[PDB]
């Protein structure tokens, strides 16, 4: 049978300060016991001072990441450029993410 | 009457008005020819310059489809492209089943029958271009030129727009004097200096010419456009000639 | 395109009137008439066939007169073919409901149904309306004998006696001035054959250009039979009633 | 869903200080069978690019067309076609990615594993790698199926990270390559002696070399062997 | 006259008459005017108010990082135009990791003009659009006519008046193509060309509409006091 | 007056754009001639090429629609190829679907039967071409069966199309009304064009040349179509007695 | 392209006339000649092969057409409507009887599903009715014989003999003065023979008259023994040769 | 589908099509409604060109839409079937969602809204038909009385007629009807509804019909001589 | 006949420009902006004085922050109601945040033209649309049935707009009050009304950034009818 689904491992951290955050992610991508790259960056700048990871199965996550990128694109265009503040992003990836919910995007996703 | 209100109402004389009223915009459109050679066929069309602010060789009138078929308008351009773009659908399904590239005589059919059914329906427009196309398969060389009613034939040389009778009467000197047939870099300027002679039914305005061809030896059996070099070769003949 | 060639058959007229129903209604009056007449202990259904021949064959004959189910009967005035498209809809909606509900469909649930067909007709969808009109005779326990009429509008109401097609303002009157509620079947299949005597065009009134039908509970005991009756039947009753 | 009939083993590639090499060996396995000895898995685009695709035979010659199909599409309209808006590696890679996620997401995955080596208009090296499931990631070596498990530990001795790039010459970087494709025949049972191997240089343009065969080989030892203790 | 009725139907001299109306409504349009160099390329409009307390009516529309267009005539045909270039802006970048080509997006354009221009039931476009973008081939600036022809030029204008700012790009076609590297002297000579259709009306700060795109600089739109510096 | 302009009724009964679509028929100004052989069908028809700058091979309202059925059209040729294109699909799965090769008359009617639709349907105007069919079938023998835009078909002894069909058919006729056959008693195909060529000399008044004919001849499982040269030596006999 | 004709071709004019009807009847009127007659043992259908040009095969040409073995019809008007009418019909007789009921419809409800076909023309948006009258002559066991005519509106009646198209009111008075209810098959065709002599100008004859009967079953046309109650079909069409030998005792 | 944009602008700003159904209420038999302190009653013409009719079957003015509203109509009759089928449909589906029975306003809102719908859809023709809408909300004893028309423009009535005659009708209730103290019971305001439709009916026989709604779900239709006794009363108070 | 989407020879949609004519005939509306809030105001024109004129509903919520006010076919604004609050709430629930007033009746504007042979005809209502987000303050914008849209510092449509507006142009400036907003709506619907006007026949909303869009209690408009009469009659 085919396996739509696969891990390729990584771990990632947030951490929101005062008046800062950071979003930090190791650069290793695996399948099984075998490394694919020692440098496959995984952790996103997307704009409107938003950074982004979806970590887990890489295929997912960057189709997530990409979606996301281009969500912040169109509401430019839609609302007269206005900056997408952190919350509305949040929201926002909800409703990308359980736009899936029967076939899901199988990242845990940190901004 | 009533009868050239409607597309595909035939009259009480058995015509379609509304076909022959599209004609009227091809006629009203810019001269275009075809010429068949040896090994190959050479298109050519004549651009007019509506003012100093185009920009020179960019505004390209003659389209490829596949990679050895060339096609050339007269008429309402956007229609051309239309019809051009439904040619490239057809010859990529033949080839997506068939493997082969698909035969000139084939795709005339499907251009053919495609514009011949703009011709069956009141909710339908007909096409406002004659389209003359061709290429090299299999069975060598080929010219075909197509109507807005549909029809198409064979041609050793072809021509339409607004100097049509002009052309014709040079291709028909052409034929005559070359009954063994014509060079594919010979064709090349001879097409230049047709559409030069064509040019006096334009007079008003200058022009920028434009030249593609696909020939067995020269581009082996694939549509180019002629550049550089062979192209101002070309203007230059054709210069040398109406003076 | 295709607008050039329309009708446009849905639409009011600067009266507020639907051009189609009216022109319907004015080819109905040209239809052969048709009688319903209500009693107390049944219901009669009788219709005058148009211009007949003498080669026409009258027995396996029926043009006027339908079987809708065992308690439901329509008189057609109009359009025979237009009739038969709806009599088939009501036949399948009338066992429709049976199966649904196992009981037999009220008479006017049925009647409804066909005229918010109709309705439909001249609301949407661009086509000509059916140039029918029905009188429908029937029987359930809920309301007893019925009588209703529906036309081309769509719209039906219930009725005493009531006649359609021909010669409708001279029937109606006739109707109007020998009716009365205490009636019986018998007494009213003679005022149904009087009126169609009087109204008709032709010069004179005879079983073969007669169509006959009653719903009677004359049937043994407490159910009701549908009687279509057959030409010799016609011929007997023509010479009970003195018309022949 | 499916599952693969006529298959290709290894895809071997690696970046060099001008380039890419990338190679493949010429079989296509019916199970264990050997069946067809003369299959190229290398796929040339322009001159700028070379595809290697490992894993469905009839899923890679259906990509092939997708390919091809891509070329005559991009010179529709297109006075620029062999220049400055020529198909670049960077285009045909993600085009490929693209499908493939999209093939995985309908559950019918084109089954294959894929390679796109090139050269960008800039000179940059091109070397990117995708699956069945639409997983991407780049590396200055890449390799698929065994290559995975036996190429990339020799290649990653040339090149170990990205700084050894520009110290890795195009000789260096092919010998590396043989070696590797040598060390695979010996230790992949579904692998064949003869391959295909593709360079694409910044300067001297895209050599593709068609018939190599694994040459060199120690068998010797053999002999000395004699039972199992 | 009797073959003006739908989009369908040719004239008995081979006129499309609705398409023609529709050619219409960009000459009642306000003025906007389209110049490049080989470096950049400018878009200049005249934004029209409806009355003294009515805003100025935008004409120009970003479509990607590195193109956009003004328009002028029906201004929600112009929406529709613009959100149809944002999509295969869009659909080149996403699958191919490609920024379209200012001549492809001229071709697109022209290719859905003309599908209203042959069928019943729908009509023309009624607005003219001046693209403007910055590509592997450098500058380019495009005109977009309802009709569905597309035409490549290096400045041009539409809408009512155009005609003087045309004949003055036309006489400063040899000095406007040289102005390289230097974006507010391309701004100026645009500026200059879009006076030469204004009657009795003068370039306001919130009248005036201008955008550039170039070798490093972003499909920008400046209005305001942006432009003060312009006037 | 609309019902002039769609497949409706006039009040005589008529529909005009049919008979206006049997004018059409006649644009190209060709006449076209069929006749039956004992083994085998033979059709000729006019060629004209006006243009010198045309390639006189690819002018034809000849067609070979299956391996035994051929088809010739009067009128127009962009309506001539649909009508052809139709036939060769319709043949084609004819075959796939009941196993055996489409009959000559079988088609004739479906053709028939598609024009028909024509004039009963406004969307759609009717072809303004009369299809010609022939083969040699392999239960009824040299057949000749005509559809026109009117839906009508019928089969027939010999026929002829065009401008001049009432000449060249009083003339077909007077020759079997002598013979008293529904058929050329000849053995070999080459007779059997010859007599169709004589007989359309004798009826048009007119002399032919290699390149004024265009001929398409039915044998038992092949119809096929005669080149310039194959004419040439037709005509050749002709004239030699 | 779609066929953007959804709305009624067919409409009432003021005066309550369906236009396009009477048009088609009209139609029906400048077709040729054709009859039917119902005998006590029998139906006969008849009708003239006019035929367009002598060089065509009128043989080919089917204007009595089989429906069901039990039922055969006939038209006047315009013969491709016939046509594509009768393929309608026949497989109409299957689609929505033969394969529900395992045996063929009667007369009256094959002529019914044909009727509504007719109708649908007159109603359905982008058409025109078919301007032909049928004549539908069949037996059935639990109806017996039976002949019906059908008109392009759509309306059917059940006929002892009729006649309809170019010489129809004349026709039908002929048949008026003949007919009674004690004839027998061979009289039946003998009448249709003597009526249609009237409408016909040129020559009379068995290729120039089509003439078909339902009458008793046929085992000799079955095809295939063995099964007892399988006994033919009833429809047969008679031949060019049997026509002639009745005209010589006409 | 059929498509045909049959209710357009035309060049002075007006809907023809939407204008022409108004005549068709104006032709339609007269209705009036009058709302008391306490209750709601709705009179009904019925034309005496129809004698020999059965009026135990007879399609009745006044329709039930749920227990606690009603709706009458002038206009097509035919067409009024339509849009209380759809209410009908409407009311049941609120109480299965919202727990709740409709409110006379949302109703009426709903009915309007399918008039409106039908003057900008393709292919159809807009309703021939006014609409009076009464009733009493859930647990609530303000009289509710509202009106609609084919254009779908509704809005609430102290007192309202439409139909034939409706100019007469309406004259006489804006003299008649006071704002400040309206009917106090249930035989003021139908005696000032049978008042109302005296002016325009002819005889007061069998051509009027009377429906009062009362507070939870109270609705009964009065009989001829129930009627009839107010008929009397009536014009023995004229005389004089 | 002719096609819906037809254009005229002088290159307007034939629908559109006679819609606009339905738009004339149609009660005034008229709206202002000011720095502390946007007014609108309508005039309901009762047809006869048996209807209850508080069932005239011609303002109208969209949401907390965005008001509008409707002249000319009544009965057509409600479907562009109900898509204008459908597409503020949804664009809440994608981003949670409020939608900008500008985007809002961008929204709307784009059903406008979506007819043809999709609705059979454009709209027969122009709409104020009145309110405030963070980014450009308050605001005022006038939707029209051609799709387009202008912001407006005042506006008035209907039936008495090219008069009022002419007051309107005389009367604004940049310094105006809440308060001299609401009598100024009040001073220029009683100018153009037909009857005279009273807190029964004219109805005043407002939208501020604190409290949102309030529709006017009668009591609350009575009195400040009462304050403009007193002080046109104090010069
Ligand atoms: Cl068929
Ligand atoms: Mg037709």
């Amino acid at each position: 049978q085919f396996n739509p689904y696969g891990d390729n491992g990584g771990t990632i951290l947030g951490i929101a300060g005062e008046d800062f955050a950071v979003l930090a992610g190791d650069t290793r991508n695996i399948t099984d016991y075998s490394i694919n790259s020692r440098y496959e960056p995984k952790v996103f700048d997307c704009g409107d001072n938003i950074v982004m990871s979806a970590n887990g199965f890489a295929a997912d996550g960057d189709a997530l990441v990409k979606r996301f990128k281009n969500s912040v694109k169109w509401y430019h265009f839609d609302h007269n450029d206005k900056k997408l503040s952190i919350n509305s992003a949040a929201r926002n990836i909800q409703h990308l993410l359980y736009g899936k919910r029967f076939f899901p995007y199988y990242v845990h996703t940190i901004i | 009457t009533g009868y050239d209100l409607s597309n595909s109402v035939f009259s009480p004389d058995g015509r379609n008005f509304q076909v022959e009223y599209a004609v009227k915009a091809v006629e009203n459109g810019t001269t275009s020819i075809g010429i068949k050679c040896n090994d190959g066929v050479v298109f050519a069309v004549e651009k007019l310059i509506t003012s100093k602010l185009l920009v020179p060789q960019k505004n390209v009138k003659i389209q490829v489809v596949d990679r050895h078929i060339g096609c050339v308008y007269s008429g309402l351009i956007p229609d051309g492209r239309h019809l051009v773009n439904r040619g490239r659908e057809e010859a990529a399904s033949f080839k997506k089943l068939y493997k082969t590239p698909i035969p000139i005589p084939a795709f005339a059919d499907r251009l053919g029958q495609y514009v011949q059914a703009h011709t069956l329906y009141n909710s339908v427009r007909p096409f406002g271009v004659s389209t003359i196309f061709g290429g090299v398969d299999k069975n060598g060389a080929h010219l075909y030129m197509l109507e807005p009613s549909g029809s198409y034939w064979g041609y050793k040389g072809a021509a339409t727009g607004k100097g049509r009778q002009s052309a014709k009467a040079e291709l028909e000197k052409l034929v005559d004097h070359h009954p063994e047939g014509l060079s594919a870099r010979e064709a090349v300027k001879q097409a230049a200096k047709i559409i030069y002679l064509a040019h006096e039914d334009n007079k008003e305005k200058d022009f920028e010419l434009e030249i593609s061809w696909c020939s067995l030896s020269e581009t082996n059996g694939l549509h180019k456009f002629v550049k550089g070099d062979l192209l101002q070769e070309a203007i230059d003949f054709a210069q040398k000639e109406i003076n | 395109g295709s607008r050039r060639y329309d009708s446009r058959t849905t639409i009011f007229s600067p009266e507020g009137r639907l051009y189609q129903v009216e022109y319907a209604l004015e080819s109905i009056s040209h239809a052969g008439t048709a009688i319903g007449i209500m009693a107390s202990d049944g219901i009669v259904l009788a219709a005058e066939r148009k211009v007949t021949s003498t080669l026409l064959e009258q027995d396996t004959s029926t043009e006027k007169l339908y079987k809708l189910n065992d308690k439901i009967a329509v008189a057609v005035a109009g359009l025979t073919a237009d009739a038969e498209i709806l009599i088939n809809t009501a036949r399948i909606h009338a066992q429709n409901y049976l199966k649904t509900y196992n009981e037999d469909i009220p008479v006017e649930i049925l009647v409804r149904r066909l005229s918010d067909i109709k309705q439909g007709y001249t609301q949407h969808g661009g086509l000509r309306p059916f140039g029918v009109s029905f009188i429908y005779a029937g029987y359930d326990d809920r309301y007893g004998y019925q009588l209703y009429t529906s036309n081309p509008s769509g719209n039906y109401t219930g009725w005493k006696a009531i006649s359609v097609g021909a010669n409708t303002s001279a029937a109606q009157t006739l109707l109007q001035m020998d009716y009365k509620d205490d009636m019986k079947v018998d007494d009213a299949i003679e005022l149904a054959l009087k009126t169609l005597s009087k109204t008709t065009d032709s010069s004179a009134l005879t079983y073969d250009r007669l169509e006959f039908a009653t719903i009677r509970k004359g049937a043994n005991d407490g159910e009701v039979y549908q009687k279509i009756f057959k030409p010799q039947e016609i011929k007997d009753i023509l010479v009970k009633t003195g018309i022949t | 869903t499916q599952q693969p009939i006529v298959t290709g083993t290894s895809v071997i590639s690696m970046k060099y200080d001008n380039g890419v090499i990338i190679a493949a060996d010429n079989l296509g396995s019916y199970g264990s069978l050997l069946r067809f000895n003369g299959v190229e898995r290398l796929i040339p685009v322009g001159d700028n690019t070379v595809v290697g695709i490992s894993g469905d035979i009839s899923d890679m010659q259906h990509i092939e067309r997708l390919l091809k199909d891509l070329v005559t599409e991009n010179a529709y309209d297109n006075p620029l076609a062999d220049a400055e808006e020529a198909l670049e590696p960077s285009y045909i890679f993600e085009y490929l990615a693209t499908v493939m996620y999209q093939r995985r997401s309908k559950m019918n995955p084109l089954w294959n594993a894929i390679i796109v080596a090139g050269v960008q208009s800039n000179g940059d090296q091109f070397l990117r790698y995708v699956n069945l499931l639409g997983v991407t990631y780049s590396s200055p070596t890449l390799a698929t199926g065994f290559g995975a498990h036996m190429a990339n530990p020799l290649l990653r001795k040339v090149v170990d990270r990205e700084s050894d790039i520009p110290k890795t010459t195009v000789q260096v970087a092919e010998e590396a390559i043989v070696n590797a494709m040598r060390v695979l025949y010996y230790r992949d049972a579904r692998s064949s002696r003869n391959f295909s191997l593709a360079i694409i240089d910044k300067n001297t343009g895209l050599t593709f070399k068609k018939n190599l065969q694994v040459e060199n080989m120690k068998w010797d030892f053999a002999k000395d062997i004699k039972g199992y203790g | 006259n009797n073959y003006d009725g739908d989009t369908v139907t040719f004239s008995p001299t081979g006129r499309l008459f609705q398409v023609e109306y529709a050619l219409e409504a960009i000459k009642q349009g306000s003025v906007t005017v389209g110049l490049r160099s080989n470096t950049h390329a400018v878009l200049v409009a005249l934004k029209r108010n409806a009355d003294e307390l009515s805003s100025y009516q935008k004409k120009i529309i970003k479509c990607d990082e590195h193109m956009g267009l003004s328009l002028a005539g029906l201004a929600p045909d112009a929406r529709v135009l613009s959100n149809y270039l944002r999509q295969q802006c869009n659909y080149s970048s996403l699958v191919f990791n490609r920024k379209l080509a200012v001549e492809r997006a001229g071709h697109l354009l022209c290719d859905k003009a003309q599908k209203n221009t042959q069928s019943y039931g729908g009509r023309p476009y009624g607005v003219g659009l001046l693209i403007i973008g910055y590509d592997k081939s450098g500058a380019h600036l495009l005109e977009f006519q309802p009709s569905g022809n597309v035409t490549e030029l290096y400045g041009t204008a539409i809408g009512a008046r155009s005609q003087g700012a045309k004949t003055y790009l036309e006489r400063t076609l040899d000095t406007f193509i040289k102005i390289d590297g230097n974006p507010d002297e391309l701004i100026k000579a645009g500026v200059e060309a879009i006076s030469q259709s204004l009657r009795d009306e003068s370039l306001t700060v919130d009248n005036l509409s201008i955008a550039i795109v170039g070798k490093d600089t972003p499909f920008t739109i400046y209005d305001g006091e942006a432009v003060a510096k312009y006037i | 007056g609309y019902d002039r302009h769609i497949t409706i009724f006039s009040p005589e009964g008529r529909l005009y754009q049919v008979e206006y679509a049997f004018k059409a028929t006649n644009q190209t100004n060709i006449n076209s001639l069929a006749v039956r052989g004992k083994d085998c069908t033979v059709v000729i028809s006019q060629k004209k090429v006006p243009d010198k700058l045309l390639d006189p091979t690819t002018v034809s309202y000849i067609f070979c629609i299956s391996r035994t059925i051929g088809m010739v059209v009067n009128g127009p040729i962009p309506d001539a190829r649909n009508a052809a294109l139709r036939a060769k699909a319709e043949a084609a799965e004819f075959r796939y679907k009941y196993g055996y090769d489409m009959p000559c008359d079988v088609l004739a009617k479906r053709m028939a039967n598609l024009s028909q639709i024509y004039t009963q349907r406004a969307y759609m105007r009717p072809l303004g071409v009369i299809l010609t069919f022939v083969s040699v079938d392999e239960e009824l023998g040299p057949s000749i069966y005509k559809t026109d835009p009117a839906g009508y078909y019928v089969g027939y002894k010999a026929t002829a199309t065009g401008p001049k069909q009432q000449e060249i058919t009083t003339n077909l006729e007077n020759h079997f009304k002598k013979s008293k056959i529904d058929h050329i008693n000849e053995e070999s195909w080459e007779k059997v064009v010859e007599f169709a060529i004589t007989h359309m000399i004798d009826a048009l008044g007119t002399e032919f040349s290699k390149n004024d004919l265009e001929v398409g001849v039915a044998t038992k499982d092949k119809f096929f179509t005669l080149s310039a040269e194959n004419i040439e030596e037709r005509l050749v006999a002709i004239a030699e007695q | 392209m779609t066929d953007r004709y959804s709305f009624s071709l067919t409409t009432f004019s003021p005066s309550g006339k369906l236009g396009q009807i009477d048009y088609a009847l009209t139609a029906v009127k400048q077709g040729v000649t054709s009859l039917g007659i119902k005998a006590t043992n029998g139906v006969v259908i008849a009708t003239e092969k006019k035929s367009s040009s002598p060089l065509a095969m009128s043989e080919t040409l089917s204007k009595v057409s089989l429906l069901t073995p039990d039922i055969g019809a006939v038209y006047s008007g315009m013969g491709p409507d016939y046509r594509v009418l009768v393929d309608k019909s026949r497989k109409v007789a299957h689609t929505s009887y033969k394969r529900i009921y395992g045996e063929y419809p009667p007369t009256k409800l094959l002529v019914s599903e044909v009727a509504k076909i007719m109708q649908e023309a007159t109603q359905s948006g982008g058409v025109r009715p078919f301007g032909v009258s049928l004549l539908i002559a069949g037996h059935d066991e639990f109806n017996g014989f039976s002949l019906y005519q059908v008109d392009p509106s759509g309306s059917y009646f059940p006929w002892k003999a009729t006649a309809i198209g170019k010489g129809s009111v004349a026709a039908k008075t002929f048949l008026e003065k003949r007919w009674n209810d004690e004839l027998e098959l061979e009289d039946a065709i003998h009448i249709a023979l003597l009526t249609l002599k009237e409408s016909v100008e040129g020559e009379f004859n068995g290729d120039t008259i089509e003439l078909a009967i339902i009458g008793d079953e046929n085992p000799d046309l079955l095809g295939y023994t063995g099964i007892p109650t399988d006994k033919g079909p009833r429809f047969r069409k008679l031949t060019s040769q049997e026509i002639n030998d009745r005209l010589e005792a006409l | 589908g059929y498509d045909r944009a049959l209710s357009i602008f035309s060049p002075d700003g007006h809907i023809f099509q939407v204008e022409y159904a108004l005549e068709a209420v104006k032709r339609g038999t007269c209705a009036v409604g009058v709302k008391g302190k306490n209750c709601v009653v709705l009179g009904c013409e019925r034309r005496s060109t129809l004698k020999l009719q059965d009026t135990r079957i007879t399609p009745s003015k006044v329709s039930k839409i749920d227990s606690h509203v009603v709706l009458s109509f002038s206009g097509l009759n035919a067409d009024s079937r339509i849009l209380i089928e759809k209410a009908r449909v409407e009311a049941q589906s609120h109480r299965l969602t919202l727990e709740d029975p409709v409110t006379v306003e949302y109703l009426t809102r709903y009915v309007a809204g399918v008039q409106q719908r039908y003057t900008q859809s393709g292919g159809v023709r807009p309703f021939g038909v006014s609409t009076l809408i009464a009733g009493f909300d859930p647990r609530d004893d303000e009289p509710k009385l509202y009106q609609t028309e084919p254009s779908g423009i509704y809005s609430s009535w102290s007192a309202q007629t439409i139909g034939r005659n409706s100019k007469t009708v309406r004259e006489f209730l804006e003299k008649n009807y006071d704002r400040k103290e309206p009917p106090a019971t249930v035989e003021e305001c139908v005696k000032l509804t049978v008042r109302s439709l005296l002016e325009v009916v002819q005889t007061g026989a069998k051509n009027i019909e009377i429906t009062v709604v009362k507070p939870d779900s109270d609705i009964v239709a009065l009989s001829s001589e129930e009627i009839n006794q107010y008929v009397t009363q009536i014009e023995q108070e004229k005389q004089e | 006949d002719r096609g819906v989407s037809t254009f005229s020879p002088e290159g307007r949609l034939f629908q559109v420009e006679y819609s606009l004519e339905a738009i004339k005939l149609g009660s005034t509306a008229i709206g202002i902006a000011t720095k502390e809030g946007v007014v609108l105001g309508v005039e309901k024109r009762a047809t006869s004085p048996l209807l209850e004129s508080d069932s005239i509903e011609k303002i109208v919520e969209i949401d907390r922050h965005i008001g509008c006010a409707m002249s000319g076919l009544t009965a057509d604004a409600r479907s562009m109601i109900e898509h204008a609050r459908t597409a503020a709430v949804t664009h809440n629930l994608y981003y949670d945040e409020d939608i900008n007033v500008e985007s809002l009746t961008q929204s709307v504007c784009d059903l406008a033209l979506r007819f043809g042979e999709l609705m059979s005809r454009p709209f027969g209502v122009a709409l104020l649309i009145a309110g405030h987000d963070a980014d450009d303050g308050y605001q005022l914008f006038h939707a029209e049935p051609s799709g387009t849209f202008y912001r407006y510092n005042a506006k008035a449509i209907g039936s008495g707009s090219e008069g009022a507006q002419a007051e309107l142009l005389n009367e604004w400036h940049s310094s105006l009050t809440l308060k001299e907003a609401e009598l100024l709506v009040l001073k220029i619907l009683k100018q153009v009304m037909e009857e005279k006007l009273d807190e029964n026949n004219a109805q005043l909303s407002c939208i501020t950034k604190q409290d949102g869009f309030k529709i006017y209690d009668n009591e609350k408009t009575a009195e400040l009818i009462k304050e403009l009469k007193e002080k046109e009659a104090a010069e």
